[PDB]
């Protein structure tokens, strides 16, 4: 089976330097040209370089060219992308793709198949753990039988965090909304959840919020305020 | 450079639709456009390549037609696992380039959002930061407006946005605004209040506290 496993990812400050790895496996990799491909956070698919199967041949994208540089080591079934001085634009997940016939068949190139993608955030902001805050619904309210309450997971970086509710236990009405950047270079992040109005006070709510890039973990009741 | 531009750029239909996306390029290019399937958070997969061949193991009910200038993919009978973003991509001259996608959505029936606010935790007024969330929860279509009104003043550009994908179980959407400002500024002002409007409201639906639950 066709294997592109992509390595290499992370935090880059601006300007600096890094490189991506994707090794195959399961077709011979010296008689295929392979393309990286990149895609911003919620952007489309953008197409970043293409190297021939001997590597003679390289051409980029017109906003990479000039600092990426493609190359591969036939001998370990390795593509490889070059990223120097890299900017806030270049934040993206990369894909490497094989074509889908042998550099010498002349056919219409396309990308048959892909690797599973690593991510690089181009950013100065420093790593930290996020402060978590109770969304708490008011004890007087008598709009509904129904109450939202939620956490506030607030100022960390990088992405991603993980939210459960009650360890995993309250899956009914859960709703973790995608995370916001913020002009600090921080992200912001909110879950809530719906549930029954008359179980504020008497059923305990539990937001677990994890964030790997700091080992943290943080457990915060949600209580009614007032 | 070669340009692709898809239309629509999103679409809802129904398990068993017949649905259409067509990919429109800059410059001649015969048959060297090729169509990608992706979901949230995966790689892309080759759907169809040389405008109209079927790759292996891609069901029948996928195809494309069309040269030239003007291409189309065809579901033809829409199922659940095709829900999903569609990408076209030349290969007729380098650069290569892609469309800018095409979101097929789930179609259902309208629904008015739950709108709730949130005052800012004491937890938080510590650091010297007040956040104030407002949650728009399960409406239908995705389209909506928030108003941030503070002391009956309407707010622009202190405030950001996130949306969900389709809930898996019903279909909808839901929303989380917050407005963010200073400890200080927040102490200054009383009234906090976010008004919505959505095609399943008669009038804008709004949620307001006052500060120090007054």
């Amino acid at each position: 089976e066709v294997q592109l496993v992509e390595s290499g990812g992370g935090v880059v400050q601006p300007g600096r330097s890094l490189r991506l790895s994707c090794a195959a496996s399961g077709f011979t990799f010296s008689i295929y040209g392979m393309h990286w491909v990149r895609q911003a956070p919620g952007k489309g698919l953008e197409w970043v370089a293409v190297i021939s199967y001997d590597g003679s041949n390289k051409y980029y994208a017109d906003s990479v060219k000039g600092r990426f540089t493609i190359s591969r080591d036939n001998s370990k079934n390795t593509l490889y992308l070059q990223m120097n001085s890299l900017r806030a634009e270049d934040t993206a997940v990369y894909y490497c793709a094989k074509e889908g016939r042998p550099s010498d068949i002349v056919v219409v190139v396309a990308f048959d198949y892909w690797g599973q993608g690593t991510l690089v955030t181009v950013s100065s902001a420093s790593t930290k753990g996020p402060s978590v805050f109770p969304l708490a619904p008011s004890s007087k309210s008598t709009s509904g039988g129904t109450a939202a309450l939620g956490c506030l997971v607030k100022d960390y970086f990088p992405e991603p965090v993980t939210v459960s509710w009650n360890s995993g236990a309250l899956t009914s009405g859960v709703h973790t909304f995608p995370a916001v950047l913020q002009s600090s270079g921080l992200y912001s992040l909110s879950s809530v959840v719906t549930v029954p109005s008359s179980s504020l006070g008497t059923q305990t709510y539990i937001c677990n919020v994890n964030h790997k890039p700091s080992n943290t973990k943080v457990d915060k009741r949600v209580e009614p305020k007032s | 450079d070669i340009q692709l531009t898809q239309s629509p750029s999103s679409l809802s239909a129904s398990v068993g639709d017949r649905v259409t996306i067509t990919c429109r390029a800059s410059q001649s290019i015969s048959s060297y456009l090729n169509w990608y399937q992706q979901k949230p958070g995966k790689a892309p997969k080759l759907l169809i390549y040389a405008a109209s061949s079927l790759q292996s193991g891609v069901p029948s009910r996928f195809s494309g037609s069309g040269s030239g200038t003007d291409f189309t993919l065809t579901i033809s009978s829409l199922q659940p696992e095709d829900f999903a973003t569609y990408y076209c991509q030349q290969s007729y001259s380098t650069p290569r380039t892609f469309g800018q996608g095409t979101k097929v959505e789930i179609k259902r029936t309208v629904a008015a959002p739950s709108v709730f606010i949130f005052p800012p935790s004491d937890e938080q007024l510590k650091s010297g930061t007040a956040s104030v969330v407002c949650l728009l929860n399960n409406f239908y279509p995705r389209e909506a407006k928030v108003q941030w009104k503070v002391d009956n003043a309407l707010q622009s550009g202190n405030s950001q946005e996130s949306v969900t994908e389709q809930d898996s179980k019903d279909s909808t959407y839901s929303l989380s605004s917050t407005l963010t400002l200073s400890k200080a500024d927040y102490e200054k002002h009383k009234v906090y209040a976010c008004e919505v409007t959505h095609q399943g409201l008669s009038s804008p639906v709004t949620k307001s506290f006052n500060r120090g639950e007054c």
